[PDB]
């Protein structure tokens, strides 16, 4: 046999992970779209170098992707943090001599 | 004309009446307003899922008699009501009739 | 000799593995602290995964399997618990 | 005075009666003992003995 | 408050250093064994026999450890295009150009290395026959994983502790 | 659900030590902490302390939500009362009492306040319940109801 | 249900014993794993094997409750969808004919088609005859494709393990059922010595 | 700078708002509910805020007429909407498969259907 | 994403969703004898949260019914004067809005831990719902298979040697 | 300054997390104080950088040189703080001046004790150890468990079993201290010993070598802030 993780933590992590994966896909597409839109807008109206335009477009796309995905990422982060803390404490209790 | 819905009237408030005093220390829970706001958020999420997420299909078998009169087997763990052995026998006889 | 780099040597486990010249050249790795840089990395990785699949139609190269829990978990938890304070 | 007495009756005679209504698996006797204690140990029915030389 | 600058940060986001119990909380038994073996082999190679250490190091170099360095070097070379960035007939600025190169090329190396890991590390963990074979051979448990996590964090701390006096450490 | 080793009945010295511990624990109780002498007295006092901590956090968050939600929500909500649906500026439509709204913006201001103050308090309460951590006193399996004794609290 | 092993008429095994040596089912018996097509086009080519899989399961599991229910539901849905398609075609043809008898023609398609130069009326008749049948087939294929894919996965899984008994919900006809023994003589009453 | 966004109040929040002129520029050529309500509200606001008397009394008379006309319009609206609601209710319950498959345990009380205390309620034993 | 993610009556977006009605129906096919004390504790917590929730559901439906009832009366706000029609239409519509709310599944940690648990209590609950509540288990299994849950009782089981007891809805493979 | 919560996220008890957090806090706080003193000096001596344009005219006519000088001063104060906190700076183990950072004795001793005595497990836990860990669930309470012998589930005899469970649980002996466990560990890790690599039996206990107070290393605490006396 082997150590068994708490089932409630497993179910909560399962839900958070499903949300995280779905939102990660959608947010990658959102970031690509935001990069494209920012590049289009900066080439249309902003008068600056292509380096500056491209770095700004990449940062705008990343910001939009993170804005879309922040809820799922943060929820999974906190759920996983509490699950890891609980599992670590339980294992340290078991393995302490 | 709403008089005979008094069992529905009792249900909610009869559940409310059995809540003991908080400081008698039976459970130490007073989750009224917390549940109010939490279930508001939960209903928002549930309506969003029912509109823009996966919804289970309600399609079912409609032309096979007594198909959903499921008698106990290894798939059902045999943890049913004890006197349902007669029900299982009747289900077996009905299936042998309809085959 | 690769074996010489896996030998259990007391001195080898307590000697300097990162000298001064390695501190500037690798100081850019702290940018992972920022969620913006994490999102940049995620977008680049997903775009490269799409390219790798489209070219994994070619034999000899394997694309990303979206039904693989290990792949999905590593991809979405690479920056799950980043903390610049530790170590 | 009547209402304070009536509130005292409502506090320990009606609402506690509405608490337990089904057989209980765990510590049923203790729960019923609490319910009955808050109603059957009212000083009005037990206090007389302290001043018994009066009667 | 600038620990992201003067502290060791390159080891946190690669070589499975981010793997924690949460992952193992959802993986199947075989996938859990794969993840635990990968984390132990990458972070605490002392738990493996030397032959297995060499085999895993070879496979990791072939797939992730060395390919990432090659791709980061390619990105740095991309950053090296026109190395005399600021130069004219009258003056070529050596210190300025050297500083610009030493600030640009390592950054692009880091970007390329991170991209290579983010793309190929999950695929290497999931679909490497050598990793699968060694994980089946060893069958590390959750207690082994927790112990290895402690060892990995302590070793990462030790790496910074030993490199605290790189200029003058007389020892008194 | 294993058992533990039941110790031998205590001697007079052990009884005196536990009596002294109970005396000290009784003396520690403040006068405004009105908890009767009961087996569950210590558990109820700990529950009350956790509830007081949660209450302080909740009221801090409630004041913060009153500060935040207003200018974000309620004040712009007042902008919905400048005019009516038809576009004509806001005027007074009485229900029964034809109040003399003689002051400058009396009708608009009072209607806006009647719609805003309940909304203000409701949004602030929602914020306070949203951003307050109740995990201090929450017990899913009700394992904090175990009886704790004064002599167990203090060692002599 | 559970037919007891001594009461289990291995009818499936009988059907497996009469199968040809080259039949793919025997290959399944040897461990030929079956994987659901995960490519769109493949799934398309897999949507026409529903009836064949259903017939194979009906011959294998003639008295399984789920198999019989699937057969009855598929037959009734096919009949109902075919009747709906035929009624829609009849209504469309009747309406088109009666309106074209008074000049009115619905301008959905071009008046004269390319190539053969067929008329709008003829192409409308053809479309109203064909497209409802295509939609009926599409809907039936969706539903019973998922259902029969699960059923065939179960069938192949139980063939790989050489399980030729009958499934848990097989209800034999009265000629293949064990009669119940009515005569139950109770034990003679006897005073307890204790 | 925070005061500049907190202590300072928007002018429109303090002063009385004027007409939303965009709602009085392009008006349909109808005596519909919208135009009638606009006229009613205009006259009501005028009699609420004007110091004049003759125009206010003219507007009072016209407001009574507009009240009658708006009552007629509301009667038509109420009739159409409520008739549609009732018809949709009836049609919904015609096309809805009403679930006649609920537990009937509430209708059964065997201890009362066959009196358990047979004749024992009719006098005790001794 | 509230701050109280530890609360048993709370839930995330992808927790197991059960509509209140279904929950009550689930209470009709279970016995407390067959459940361990931990399962009993789960069901008691669910009962408390659920009684409070079903109390609060009509209130949530009041603004929607109030708006719909007004729109049925017309475009005139006869507050205190149109109360008769407003509240008759409310006594009609508020039941419909509450019908939609009660038939709408809602996520909950108690729902996701009572049903989807590895122990004998969860197995018993799943089997009882499967046998005594066929349609409820059908929709619940369709929901569970999309949440990366693999149980022997699910109709969408590709590793089972026994045929499913119910129709399997279309889904991605 | 190591986010004790994050340390517990990895395998770490609360006390070990506190000790590691204190060590990393000492390091990064020395560097942070160096940086803040460096940033405070530039806020006041940027006119000094302009003043030294007579001895070093390159600063005036090459402004990039001035920026390099400012960065050099920032790094100089950074290194000053780093030396004042992350260097050895050996000092006497005296009660009158410990704690006060006239020496870096506390950090130096803790770092040395950690580095010297830290070694990975060098192996995997045996099935006997893993099964013991699964049987160590909540049985380390203050009240010692009442061990009852059932022949039909424990086998052996009562006399052998009582001493067996006494060694396994009551005596406090760790699983790796058993003769059978040590023999199996030596047998399983034979390949490792074939390379001349010793096998660690005791997993590294951080709490036996790291201590903020320094009581493990018998460092005398600051006399004016402590009531008691060590050693
Ligand atoms: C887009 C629209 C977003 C709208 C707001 C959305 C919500 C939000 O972000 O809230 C902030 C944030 C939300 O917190 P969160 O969502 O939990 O976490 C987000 C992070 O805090 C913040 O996220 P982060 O981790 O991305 O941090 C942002 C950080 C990101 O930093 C960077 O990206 C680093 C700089 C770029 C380096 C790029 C590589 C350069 C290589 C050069 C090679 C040569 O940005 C900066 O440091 C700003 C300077 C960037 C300079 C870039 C120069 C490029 C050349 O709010 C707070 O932290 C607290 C509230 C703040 C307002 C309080 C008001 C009080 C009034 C009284
Ligand atoms: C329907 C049937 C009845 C349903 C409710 C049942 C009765 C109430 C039950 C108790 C509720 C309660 O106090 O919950 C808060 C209570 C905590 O209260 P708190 O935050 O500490 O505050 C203490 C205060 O004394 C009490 O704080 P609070 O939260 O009770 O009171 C403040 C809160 C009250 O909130 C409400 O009243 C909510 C109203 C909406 C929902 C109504 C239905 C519920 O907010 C306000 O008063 C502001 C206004 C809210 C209404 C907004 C509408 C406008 C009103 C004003 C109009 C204009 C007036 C003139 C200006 O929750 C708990 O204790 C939860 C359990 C924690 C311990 C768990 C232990 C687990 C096991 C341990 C074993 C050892
Ligand atoms: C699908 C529906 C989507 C939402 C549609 C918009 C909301 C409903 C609506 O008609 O809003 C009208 C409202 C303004 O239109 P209006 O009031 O008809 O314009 C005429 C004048 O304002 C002059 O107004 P008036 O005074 O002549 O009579 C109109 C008044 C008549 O109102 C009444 O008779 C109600 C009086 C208060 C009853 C309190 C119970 O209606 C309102 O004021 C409607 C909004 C009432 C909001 C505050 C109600 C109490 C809230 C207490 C709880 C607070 C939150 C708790 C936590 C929630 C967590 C999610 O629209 C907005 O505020 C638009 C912004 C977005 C919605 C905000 C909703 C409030 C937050
Ligand atoms: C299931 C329920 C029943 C469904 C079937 C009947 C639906 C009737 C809908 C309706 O008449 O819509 C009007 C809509 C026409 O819109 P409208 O009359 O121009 O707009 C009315 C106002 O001008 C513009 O609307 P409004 O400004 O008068 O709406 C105000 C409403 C806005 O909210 C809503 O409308 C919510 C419901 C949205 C749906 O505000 C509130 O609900 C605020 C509540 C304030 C108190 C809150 C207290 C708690 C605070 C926390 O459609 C019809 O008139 C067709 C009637 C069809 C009858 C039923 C046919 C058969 C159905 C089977
Ligand atoms: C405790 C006090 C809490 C605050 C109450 C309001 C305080 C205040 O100063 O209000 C001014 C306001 C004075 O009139 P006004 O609104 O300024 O005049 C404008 C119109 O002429 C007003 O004419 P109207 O025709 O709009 O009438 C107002 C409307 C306003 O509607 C309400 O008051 C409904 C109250 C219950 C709402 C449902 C419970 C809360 C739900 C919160 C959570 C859900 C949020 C939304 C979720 C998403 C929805 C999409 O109420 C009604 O039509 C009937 C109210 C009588 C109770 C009906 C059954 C409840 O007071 C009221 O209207 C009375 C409010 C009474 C509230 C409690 C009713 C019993 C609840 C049980
Ligand atoms: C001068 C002008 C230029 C200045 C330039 C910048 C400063 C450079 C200084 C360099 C000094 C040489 C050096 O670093 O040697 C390293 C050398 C290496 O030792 P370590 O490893 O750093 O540790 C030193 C021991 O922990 C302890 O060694 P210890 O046993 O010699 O000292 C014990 C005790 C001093 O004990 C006594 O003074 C008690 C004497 C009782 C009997 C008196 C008999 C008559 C003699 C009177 C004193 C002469 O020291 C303290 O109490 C000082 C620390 C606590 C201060 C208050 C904190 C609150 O340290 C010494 O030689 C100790 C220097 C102690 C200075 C302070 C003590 C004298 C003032 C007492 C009153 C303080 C409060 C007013």
């Amino acid at each position: 046999r082997d150590f068994e993780y708490n089932n409630q933590d497993v179910n909560q992590l399962n839900g958070a992970f499903i949300s995280l994966v779905e939102d990660e896909k959608i947010g990658f597409w959102v970031g690509v779209g935001g990069f494209a839109y920012s590049q289009f807008i900066m080439r249309k109206f902003v008068k600056s170098t292509n380096i500056f335009a491209s770095v700004t477009s990449l940062f705008a796309g990343a910001a939009l992707a993170n804005l879309y995905t922040h809820q799922s990422r943060a929820s999974y982060a906190r759920v996983a943090a509490r699950a890891n803390r609980n599992a670590s404490l339980a294992l340290n209790k078991l393995m302490e001599y | 004309s709403w008089a005979y819905m008094y069992p529905w009237l009792k249900f909610i408030f009869r559940k409310y009446l059995d809540v003991p005093y908080y400081w008698f220390y039976l459970n130490g829970r007073e989750l009224g307003i917390r549940v109010f706001f939490t279930d508001l958020k939960l209903f928002f999420y549930g309506i969003t899922n029912r509109l823009f997420d996966f919804n289970p299909s309600s399609i079912k078998f409609e032309k096979y008699p007594f198909y959903y009169w499921i008698n106990s087997s290894q798939l059902t763990e045999f943890n049913q009501y004890r006197k349902f052995v007669i029900r299982d026998s009747i289900i077996y006889s009905l299936n042998n009739y309809i085959i | 000799d690769p074996f010489k780099k896996v030998e259990r040597d007391y001195h080898n486990e307590r000697s300097v593995h990162k000298h001064f010249a390695s501190y500037p050249l690798k100081f850019w790795w702290g940018l992972n602290k920022f969620e913006t840089i994490q999102g940049i990395h995620s977008i680049l990785g997903n775009a490269a995964d799409l390219v790798v699949s489209t070219l994994s139609f070619i034999p000899g190269v394997q694309g990303r399997n979206n039904a693989s829990y290990i792949e999905n978990s590593i991809r979405v938890t690479r920056f799950r618990g980043f903390d610049d304070k530790t170590q | 005075v009547c209402g304070i007495y009536v509130i005292h009756v409502i506090y320990n005679y009606m609402i506690p009666y509405y608490w337990v209504s089904t057989p209980l698996k765990n510590d049923e006797f203790t729960r019923l003992r609490m319910k009955d204690y808050i109603a059957s140990t009212v000083l009005e029915e037990v206090y007389g003995i302290s001043y018994a030389e009066w009667g | 408050v600038f620990e992201f600058l003067f502290y060791n940060q390159q080891h946190k986001t690669r070589n499975g250093y981010f793997i924690n119990h949460d992952n193992l909380m959802l993986a199947s038994l075989e996938e859990r064994k794969k993840l635990i073996f990968y984390f132990i082999a990458n972070q605490v190679p002392e738990k493996l026999d030397p032959v297995d250490r060499v085999k895993f190091n070879e496979e990791l170099s072939d797939n992730l450890s060395t390919k990432a360095r090659l791709i980061g070097s390619l990105t740095g070379l991309i950053g090296l295009v026109g190395f005399p960035y600021i130069s004219t007939r009258i003056y070529s600025r050596p210190v300025l150009n050297i500083g610009l190169s030493l600030l640009i090329c390592p950054f692009l190396y880091y970007v390329g290395n991170q991209l290579t890991y983010s793309v190929w590390e999950p695929k290497f963990i999931a679909n490497n026959n050598t990793v699968c074979e060694l994980s089946k051979k060893y069958n590390f448990t959750v207690f082994d994983f927790a112990q290895a996590k402690k060892e990995a964090h302590l070793k990462a701390l030790r790496t910074e502790l030993v490199s605290d006096n790189l200029l003058y450490s007389p020892g008194i | 659900g294993f058992e533990t080793v039941v110790p031998a009945p205590p001697t007079r010295d052990d009884e005196l030590r536990m009596i002294k511990a109970t005396e000290e624990q009784f003396l520690q109780q403040p006068r405004y902490k009105l908890y009767m002498n009961e087996a569950h007295r210590i558990a109820k006092m700990n529950h009350g302390d956790r509830h007081n901590n949660i209450r302080a956090h909740f009221w801090s968050n409630f004041a913060l939500g009153l500060l935040i939600t207003g200018p974000i929500f309620i004040i712009p909500f007042g902008k919905a009362f400048r005019n009516l649906r038809s576009g004509v500026p806001y005027y007074f439509r009485p229900k029964y009492v034809f109040t003399q709204k003689n002051q400058y913006n009396q009708d608009r201001n009072w209607g806006a306040m009647k719609k805003q103050i309940p909304l203000w308090l409701g949004l602030s309460t929602a914020y306070a319940y949203w951003f307050t951590d109740f995990s201090i006193n929450d017990d899913e399996w009700l394992e904090k109801g175990k009886v704790i004794y004064p002599h167990q609290t203090i060692k002599v | 249900e559970m037919i007891l092993p001594h009461n289990n008429r291995q009818l499936a095994r009988q059907y497996f014993d009469s199968l040809p040596e080259n039949d793919i089912n025997r290959k399944y018996y040897e461990g030929l794993k079956y994987e659901t097509p995960k490519t769109f086009f493949g799934r398309f080519l897999n949507q026409f094997n529903i009836d064949a899989k259903l017939d194979t399961l009906s011959k294998f599991y003639t008295y399984q409750k789920t198999i019989r229910a699937t057969q009855a539901e598929l037959q009734e849905d096919r009949k109902s969808y075919l009747t709906n398609s035929l009624l829609f075609t009849a209504v469309s043809w009747f309406s088109i004919y009666q309106f074209a008898r008074k000049g009115a023609v619905l301008p959905v398609l071009r008046e004269y088609g390319r190539y053969f130069g067929t008329h709008r009326l003829f192409r409308q008749y053809l479309h109203t005859l064909v497209l409802p049948l295509l939609y009926t087939e599409y809907a039936l294929n969706q539903k019973y494709y998922t259902h029969m894919e699960h059923l065939w996965t179960v069938h192949v899984n139980r063939l790989n393990q050489k399980i030729l008994e009958d499934p848990l919900y097989t209800f034999y006809p009265q000629e293949l059922n064990v009669p119940k023994h009515n005569i139950i003589v109770p034990t003679i009453f006897r005073d307890t010595p204790q | 700078m925070i005061w500049k966004y907190l202590q300072r109040t928007n002018r429109g929040n303090i002063i009385q708002a004027g007409l939303q002129h965009r709602k009085f520029e392009n008006l349909p050529f109808k005596q519909n509910f919208d135009n009638l309500t606009k006229a009613y509200d205009l006259r009501m606001w005028y009699i609420s805020n004007s110091p004049h008397e003759a125009k206010n009394l003219e507007y009072v008379n016209e407001l009574e007429a507009l009240h009658n006309e708006l009552n007629y319009q509301n009667s038509r609206q109420f009739l159409f909407r409520t008739v549609s609601f009732l018809l949709g209710w009836a049609l919904f319950y015609q096309f809805y498969e009403l679930p006649k498959t609920y537990d009937w345990q509430d209708t059964q009380e065997p201890k009362h259907q066959v009196p358990a205390y047979g004749d024992l309620e009719e006098g005790g034993d001794e | 994403m509230d701050n109280n993610y530890h609360f048993w009556g709370n839930g995330d977006r992808q927790d197991v969703s059960l509509s209140y009605e279904d929950y009550y129906s689930i209470l009709d096919c279970l016995l407390d004898e067959k459940l361990s004390p931990q399962g009993l504790m789960k069901f008691k917590n669910l009962h408390e949260v659920s009684m409070y929730g079903v109390s609060y559901v009509p209130l949530y439906c009041f603004p929607v019914a109030y708006g719909i009832s007004h729109m049925l009366t017309g475009k005139v706000r006869r507050g205190h004067s149109g109360y008769r029609n407003l509240f008759s239409l409310m006594s009609v519509v508020l039941p419909f809005t509450c019908w939609y709310a009660y038939t709408t599944p809602i996520p909950r940690r108690l729902y996701t831990e009572i049903i989807c648990s590895n122990n004998a209590d969860g197995a018993y609950v799943r089997n009882r719902i499967k046998q005594q509540k066929p349609g409820i288990w059908r929709k619940l299994s369709q929901q569970l298979y999309n949440k990366n849950f693999r149980f022997p009782e699910l109709n969408q089981d590709l590793t089972a040697t026994e045929f499913p007891l119910d129709y399997v809805a279309p889904h991605k493979f | 300054a190591a986010r004790v919560r994050t340390l517990i996220a990895a395998g770490f008890s609360k006390e070990e997390a506190e000790q590691v957090a204190w060590l990393q806090n000492h390091q990064v706080n020395g560097k942070i104080l160096g940086l803040f003193t460096g940033g405070f000096a530039l806020y006041c001596c940027n006119n000094y950088f302009h003043y030294f344009e007579r001895y070093f005219p390159r600063l005036r006519y090459q402004p990039f040189t001035k920026f390099l000088a400012q960065a050099a001063t920032v790094y100089f104060f950074f290194k000053i703080g780093d030396y004042y906190f992350t260097s050895r700076r050996y000092g006497s183990n005296d009660a009158r001046m410990n704690g006060l950072m006239y020496s870096n004795t506390y950090y130096s001793t803790n770092k040395e004790a950690l580095i010297q005595n830290f070694e990975p497990l060098n192996r995997k836990f045996t099935e006997e150890e893993v099964e013991q860990f699964l049987r160590n669930e909540g049985r380390s309470q203050e009240e010692k468990r009442n061990w009852i012998y059932n022949p039909h589930i424990h086998g052996s005899t009562e006399g052998e079993w009582k001493a067996d469970i006494h060694e396994k649980f009551d005596s406090g002996k760790a699983p790796w201290e058993r003769e059978h466990v040590k023999a199996k560990i030596l047998e399983t890790n034979k390949a490792k010993i074939d390379a001349g690599e010793e096998i660690q039996l005791k997993p590294f206990k951080t709490l036996n070598h790291l201590d903020k107070t320094g009581l493990l290393h018998r460092l005398h605490p600051f006399i004016w802030t402590n009531n008691w006396t060590l050693l």
